[PDB]
């Protein structure tokens, strides 16, 4: 089927600023407490999953290089420690990841 | 390309149209344009208006006081001498005033004669009108007074041309009698008042009160407001007519959206017979006694 | 002014969000055991039956289907309507109404507090029950 | 081609005589030859059209259009002219004064379809045109008040007129 | 056409013809060429009539002006402030004498669609009708089912 | 002294007037101060600003909106600045929220600015005959289920408590100062010039005395939004517009053996922390009744 | 007409959602936190929540053992889940999971995508809300409400 | 359907068509100030002493050997030369200079001032208005020291002359929407200016130009700006932690 005529400019104004077909305006945006950059409010902040998903790289990288290959997985638990840290007698009998980094404001010691 | 001079003349002209349209110059002084013999200008304004002036009193009538002071600015910067040519000049104060006062009495006068019923506070509102701002402008605009005024800042602000207006019925006063200027005023003035009302210019603001004390002084006593005539009460649009009588006949009457807007309509029309200021009142007289 | 969107929990604490629970549903079941007594309150008078009357009705909930059987022998199935909280909640006159019969607006059941909206809460406000679905 | 939107940051403005009100600075500002469409950019830039730049700025982070990240651009790129090369003090205080598409110059290509037919493919450009003043934004209008309509029809049925009357 | 042009009342400029009549047209401007022979008539024009036009107004200024010029113009100026532009080129004698004549007589307000040919300030002398003017009024006034 | 109550206003106004004329006529010239930002989120940003024109409010217009309509209080050093106040010397400055971890210094605020508002709207809700002398605003702490405004009345209007149709006018008359925007402005001043302010009113002449007693230089803090002026301890928000629910609850009459006091207790919230309609009601069920600290 | 289908449709077919729920579960399993799009996280976090509760049968139990085995692909997983995993939830009954939103993709697709992960591993923990604190003008007005409901108790 | 876009533009520093100009480029002038006169630290209290100000100058002009030097070769190789006569020369160039800037003459202004000092001047005002005044000049203009530069390349010689002066002078800086921005059109302003001049020599069209401005170590800070002015920390990725110094 074959469109009969040409659609004036008016009918198609009237087709595409349509308050339907306008882009609508979101009321959910806020500052993130922590860096000051937005968010919505449903979801994390992307700049402070930034920080983290980095981190989470680095340990990654450094607890790959304690992998001698692909299949080698602990049987232990693991964890994570920073520049002037030494293992506590609760956290002993564990696979030790060691980083040159000074341990992070959000990263707490647990 | 196509060979010719013709299209593109032509195509100048359009060009030079847009940029007039949109960027308006400021406007400019019709002594500034190419055509101009200032001299030749005030004779035929005499000649056109039907009088006859001395040329040194007219010439004079379009002087003013900033012209004078702008032309020492220039006198002063330059250092050039003026001073005895230039203040020899002799401005229109004195006939503005002389022009002023006359104008005032004689359309007292003739005000005063058509409607002996005005109270005299509104007859000067009257004479204030017809001597406004607003009005004297008008007239003088139309006359081609703004044209031959010498003035600074060429738009020529409204006191300045009242007050070359009455310098140049000042000029009439001492070029002819007092009868011919009495003509010319109750041609170019008078004849504004054509179609106005009486509170349309008056702009008292309680018709009762003034009515009262108006039938005070004709010694009748008492006007009542009674509801004549009315169309929907309930309605967004109602018509009311309130009559207004006094010992049971009628006076006058009018219209309104409310019972009391139409109340002081009522007022307004009884005012306006009793000063016989009405539609179906004489039309002035024109004619040479 | 952009005045941001905003939910019922969005601004309580770990701490406040059982709190306001609580106080919620406790009213809710003081709300609801007050009405419990309805011929000792005030109750309107009472007629007797005429004829071509009409009795009011209820809101359900439906539950699920069940069997039957009749003396008969032959077997039935029939639908279980459980009736939660049922109230009566306003009354509109005849002849403000259909020109004919009155209108008894009933409830159904309870529902929470912070998915409605201030006119409607403020209409059960003024009646004293927790609002109906 | 003609560009014209650059040049009205070049005017100069006669110095103000004082006592008169102080005038708010305007600044224009442009990306020319976008990859995006002139439409589907459109409504990226009606959408942002009288808010405070702030405002817009916070809109466009969150929108998915490619467009948005550009319009983004754009504007701190005229936020950081108008505090630095114009002379105005807080960053903040500017609201979108006009926001726009223009069509660009579009490449053309082939688009091949079937029994040895083809349609003929446009690649499509956009310039993306902005003007920022310097205040609050102004506000947005209410709709008529019944009050309102009500004066309205009735100041018509006053303007009647008795026609061919006289 | 009427829906696309603009439109005026009939007027007059500052109540003319009331109190006295004041011919409008103040000044008349001649650009001609003395040797271009599209200026011709207007030379003419210059040689005889001018000066007697200018004794038959007294009130009208009127500049001519030789120049290089290849079409010649008329600009008539009038009181109301109104420049009405003509051009007098390639015309008889006799045609430009009718064309000055013309602007001599026309009061310099715009020409457009008329809207109607009267003017009347005051029209309504002894009433203006209204629903009410021929309707009788009733006995204390009531309505018509009003009972007292 | 013989005086109509728009007079008093006018001479009020123009005194203060008169009074911030000179405090700006005492800075000679545009000094620059150097303020740094401490704040959690920008850190090391430097504002070079006004002295004695610029404000914290006018710093976080540098930043972007978001501060602006955010920010409540301005913590400088150690101390709570309201919004409008100018900065004095080169200082730090962090910004403070509703939703800030430890609000209670913006919360004080939000308080003491509802309290005064409440004041005005009260002094001028009673009619021209009666006398109406606004006394303080008892700083309750906020688990209190109130704020309130202290108030005596003309002796033969001692009889009556209001209705809910009054309390819903007071109210209603909140309200309609919300919907204009006023922002809150401050002045230090000297008693001398302070007690010529208040006059009439003999309880704020005592309450000027001692709160000009504390401290050595004799310096009394004034607050003023619209035409309406009040002393008070310590910063205001910024705006009227930050409140959005608002109530006068209830009032109590509570006696002295030298005057009779009534107490006018009101709830409100701001637009950022807004509550439900249903947690509302039950606040303000709480907030009816009596709430006592004034010490 | 879709009521009550519980389970969303992905990949090539029902055995290809399997077979992603695979991959996926596997490489949590191993990195212990993972991202990806939005409804394929959903739909993994049941089979997540379930394994561990496999993990809690023991390494004796047989079916157990074959459930792993076809679950977590790389082989060298299924002691980490029996050995380490399975241990560290014991008290908690359910709790296994935490399941978040993270911003649309960047890439061109900008899908909508969730982080998902096994509570009380070792990385940098997630920047989760918080609720606002007690110091809060609201919940300072309702604590005086609670104090109150005692004070009248 | 294959046409392509054309025009991007592009700025490239190649050292080799750079060499192989076969007229090299010619100087009126040369960018630095060689040898840069460093004034007494209490200038500013012995400027209100005329015949101490004035006894100092002309010794120190008189007694440096370098001085001396130069003007013997500006002297000689430029006949009807004095230095007596200068600081007045000097002074007019700056009235008229300045005075050019107002009106944004520039041709005037190729002229008077030097290739150094023009794109300094112009730059960054000419989409805003100046309008600058000079009232008194309160002590009488001085010259401090001559220098000479001998290339041995072009046997060029450029004289260069220090004339310190202390002024009265009225700036306003309007913006390009003509409000004000930087002073007052009604404060009479106390500066005190180190003001280099240069001239080539070898050139036989011998212009006198302003060359450079000398701000001293000392100089006391320029007045405050109107509008407020904010400077940001430093823009962090989100990995990089903030460090602040003490
Ligand atoms: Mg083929
Ligand atoms: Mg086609
Ligand atoms: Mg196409
Ligand atoms: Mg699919
Ligand atoms: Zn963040």
């Amino acid at each position: 089927a074959a469109p009969k005529n040409r659609r004036s400019i008016e009918v198609n104004r009237c087709r595409r600023r349509n308050p339907q077909k306008l882009i609508k305006v979101k009321n959910n945006i806020d500052v993130c407490p922590e860096c000051g950059h937005l968010k919505q409010k449903h979801i994390l902040c992307g700049y402070c999953y930034e920080k983290v998903r980095k981190e989470t790289a680095e340990i990654r990288r450094q607890m790959g290089k304690q992998e001698g290959g692909p299949f080698r997985a602990p049987t232990t638990e693991t964890v994570v420690l920073y520049s002037g840290e030494t293992p506590s007698e609760q956290d002993q009998g564990k696979r030790i990841i060691e980083r040159e980094r000074k341990r992070p404001s959000w990263f707490t010691q647990n | 390309a196509k060979k010719g001079f013709r299209a593109a003349y032509r195509f100048q002209k359009e060009l030079e149209r847009w940029r007039l349209l949109r960027c308006p110059p400021p406007p400019v002084r019709r002594s500034e344009k190419p055509n101009w013999d200032y001299h030749a200008e005030i004779q035929a304004f005499g000649h056109r208006l039907q009088e006859t002036f001395s040329l040194d009193l007219l010439k004079t009538a379009f002087v003013n006081s900033c012209y004078i002071k702008s032309e020492e600015a220039k006198r002063q910067k330059l250092g050039i001498d003026k001073e005895a040519a230039l203040l020899n000049l002799k401005d229109n104060q004195e006939l503005s005033e002389q022009g002023i006062s006359f104008s005032q009495t004689c359309l007292t006068q003739f005000f005063e004669d058509a409607f002996p019923d005005l109270p005299t506070e509104g007859v000067t509102s009257l004479v204030d009108f017809l001597t406004s701002e607003e009005v004297v402008c008008h007239v003088a605009r139309n006359l081609a007074v703004e044209q031959l005024a010498l003035s600074a800042e060429f738009p020529v602000p409204p006191p300045v041309l009242r007050q070359t207006f009455f310098a140049v019925i000042g000029a009439l006063l001492q070029s002819s009698g007092p009868e011919r200027t009495a003509l010319f005023i109750r041609d170019f003035l008078i004849t504004q008042m054509t179609g106005k009302e009486l509170f349309e210019m008056w702009t008292i603001t309680n018709p009762m009160g003034l009515l009262v004390e108006e039938l005070k002084k004709r010694k009748i006593s008492a006007p009542e407001s009674r509801l004549t005539r009315q169309s929907g009460s309930t309605t967004a649009l109602p018509v009311y007519f309130v009559g207004l009588y006094c010992d049971r006949k009628l006076i006058a009457e009018g219209p309104g959206e409310t019972v009391l807007v139409a109340e002081e309509e009522a007022a307004r029309v009884a005012l306006r017979k009793l000063f016989g200021f009405t539609e179906n009142r004489r039309p002035w007289d024109y004619s040479k006694p | 002014h952009g005045k941001s969107v905003t939910w019922w929990d969005e601004h309580l604490s770990e701490e406040n969000v059982p709190f306001v629970k609580q106080l919620v549903s406790d009213e809710n079941k003081a709300q609801l055991a007050s009405k419990l007594c309805p011929l000792k309150d005030e109750p309107w008078p009472i007629h007797p039956w005429e004829p071509g009357s009409s009795r009011v009705g209820l809101i359900a909930l439906k539950l699920g289907m069940m069997p039957l059987w009749t003396k008969d022998g032959q077997k039935h199935v029939v639908t279980l309507l459980q009736v939660q909280d049922c109230h009566v909640l306003k009354y509109t006159p005849k002849e403000n109404h259909n020109g004919r019969m009155a209108a008894l607006t009933v409830g159904g059941k309870t529902v929470s507090h912070f998915h409605k909206s201030a006119s409607i809460l403020e209409f059960y406000q003024e009646l004293g029950l927790p609002p109906k679905q | 081609i003609s560009r014209k939107w650059e040049k009205k940051n070049k005017i100069v403005y006669p110095p103000q005589l004082p006592g008169e009100p102080r005038r708010p600075a305007e600044i224009y500002h442009c990306r020319r030859q976008i990859k995006y469409s002139k439409d589907k950019m459109w409504y990226l830039a009606k959408l942002i059209r009288g808010m405070s730049i702030d405002q817009a700025l916070a809109q466009l982070e969150f929108s998915d259009k490619k467009g948005a990240q550009i319009i983004k651009e754009v504007l701190l790129e005229a936020q950081d002219m108008a505090v630095r090369d114009h002379n105005v003090e807080f960053r903040s205080n500017l609201y979108v004064a006009e926001s726009t598409s223009g069509r660009g110059q579009y490449l053309k290509r082939i688009r091949y379809h079937g029994r040895g037919r083809f349609g003929i493919m446009e690649k499509v450009f956009c310039h993306y045109f902005v003007k920022l003043v310097e205040g609050p934004p102004p506000p947005r209008e209410a709709p008529k008040t019944a009050v309102a309509h009500a004066r309205e029809y009735i100041q018509e049925l006053r303007n009647r007129t008795i026609t061919h009357a006289l | 056409t009427a829906r696309g042009t603009a439109s005026r009342f009939l007027t007059s400029v500052l109540h003319n013809g009331l109190g006295r009549y004041v011919q409008q047209l103040q000044r008349l401007s001649f650009s001609l060429s003395r040797d271009a022979p599209s200026s011709r008539g207007a030379r003419e024009f210059v040689e005889r009539e001018v000066t007697d036009f200018a004794r038959r107004n007294p009130g009208v200024v009127i500049y001519v002006n030789p120049r290089p010029c290849c079409v010649p113009r008329v600009v008539a100026e009038y009181l109301n402030g109104a420049v009405r532009e003509e051009s007098i080129h390639c015309k008889s004698v006799e045609e430009i004498a009718a064309l000055v004549q013309k602007l001599a007589d026309q009061s310099g307000l715009d020409v457009i669609r008329i809207r109607k040919p009267f003017h009347t300030d005051s029209p309504s002398i002894q009433g203006q009708w209204h629903p009410f003017t021929n309707k009788p009024t009733t006995l204390g006034g009531l309505r018509p089912r009003e009972v007292q | 002294s013989q005086l109509s109550p728009t007079e008093l206003i006018e001479m009020q106004n123009d005194l203060f007037n008169k009074e911030k004329n000179r405090q700006l006529s005492l800075t000679p010239r545009t000094e620059k101060i150097e303020v740094k930002h401490v704040g959690k989120t920008d850190p090391g940003t430097v504002f070079v600003m006004n002295k004695n024109i610029s404000t914290p409010y006018s710093c976080a217009m540098h930043l972007s909106e978001w501060y602006c309509r955010k920010s409540i209080l301005a913590l400088v050093d150690g101390q709570p600045w309201d919004m409008y106040k100018p900065l004095t010397k080169s200082c730090e400055i962090k910004f403070l929220t509703f939703k800030d971890d430890d609000p209670g210094e913006v919360n004080k605020a939000y308080w003491r600015s509802c309290a005064m508002m409440m004041g005005c709207v009260i002094e001028r809700a009673f009619k021209d005959e009666y006398v109406v002398s606004l006394v303080r605003a008892p700083e309750v702490p906020v688990i209190a289920g109130a704020f309130c405004y202290d108030v005596v009345l003309d002796k033969r209007l001692d009889e009556w408590m209001p209705t809910k149709e009054n309390l819903h006018s007071f109210t209603k008359d909140a309200r309609a100062l919300i919907y204009k925007d006023l922002p809150f402005e401050t002045l230090e001043v000297e008693a001398k010039v302070a007690l010529e302010i208040f006059q009439h009113n003999k309880y704020k002449l005592d309450f000027i005395e001692e709160k000009a007693s504390q401290n050595p230089e004799r310096i009394v803090k004034l607050h003023r939004f619209g035409d309406f002026i009040d002393v008070s301890e310590g910063p205001l928000i910024p705006r009227t517009s930050i409140c959005f629910q608002y109530e006068v609850s209830a009032v109590h009459n509570l006696q002295t053996q030298s005057s009779l006091v009534r107490r006018f207790q009101g709830l409100s919230l701001p637009v950022h922390l807004r509550a439900h309609f249903t947690i509302w009601n039950k606040l303000l069920e709480r907030s009816r009744k009596m709430v006592t600290e004034d010490k | 007409i879709s009521h009550g289908r519980v389970f969303r449709r992905l990949g090539l077919g029902p055995e290809s959602r399997i077979h992603l729920l695979q991959n996926l579960l596997t490489g949590l399993v191993r990195h212990e936190r993972i991202e990806a799009s939005w409804a394929r996280v959903d739909e993994l976090r049941g089979y997540a929540e379930k394994l561990i509760d496999y993990g809690k049968l023991g390494d004796t139990n047989e079916r157990a053992m074959r459930m792993a085995d076809f679950w977590l692909t790389e082989k060298d997983l299924i002691p980490k889940l029996f050995q380490v995993l399975a241990p560290r939830f014991q008290g908690q009954n359910g709790g296994y999971t935490r399941m978040l939103q993270i911003p649309n993709r960047n890439e061109q697709d900008r899908a909508k995508m969730a982080v998902i992960e096994y509570k009380g591993n070792c990385l940098p923990p997630l920047p989760l809300p918080r609720r606002d604190s007690n110091l809060t003008l609201l919940n300072q007005l309702l604590q005086g409400l609670r104090q109150d409901q005692e004070a009248s108790s | 359907s294959e046409k392509e876009f054309v025009e991007h533009a592009r700025k490239a520093g190649l050292v080799i068509p750079h060499e192989r100009l076969e007229r090299p480029i010619h100087l009126a002038c040369t960018a630095g100030i060689f040898d840069a006169y460093v004034p007494p630290e209490g200038d500013a209290r012995i400027s209100s002493l005329s015949k101490e100000g004035l006894a100092q100058r002309a010794e120190r002009l008189k007694k440096n050997v370098a001085s001396q030097l130069s003007i013997r070769k500006i002297r000689e190789s430029d006949p009807n030369f004095k230095i007596k006569d200068f600081p007045e020369k000097a002074k007019d160039i700056f009235i008229e200079a300045h005075l050019c800037l107002n009106n944004s003459d520039h041709d005037r202004l190729h002229t008077l001032v030097t290739e150094n000092c023009f794109p300094d001047m112009v730059w960054d005002i000419r989409y805003k208005t100046v309008r600058w005044s000079f009232v008194e000049s309160l002590e009488p203009p001085q010259v401090v020291q001559v220098r000479c530069s001998s290339l041995m390349n072009q046997g060029n010689i450029y004289g260069q002359v220090t004339v310190r002066m202390h002024t009265r002078q009225t700036l306003a800086i309007y913006d390009r929407f003509g409000r004000l921005m930087y002073g007052q059109e009604d404060v009479p302003r106390d500066v005190l200016e180190y003001v280099v001049f240069e001239k080539h020599l070898v050139d036989p069209y011998g212009s006198w130009r302003m060359h450079g401005k000398i701000i001293p170590p000392w100089a006391p800070p320029k007045q405050p700006i109107l509008k407020t002015v904010m400077i940001p920390g430093p823009q962090l990725k989100p990995w990089e932690e903030f460090e602040e110094p003490q």
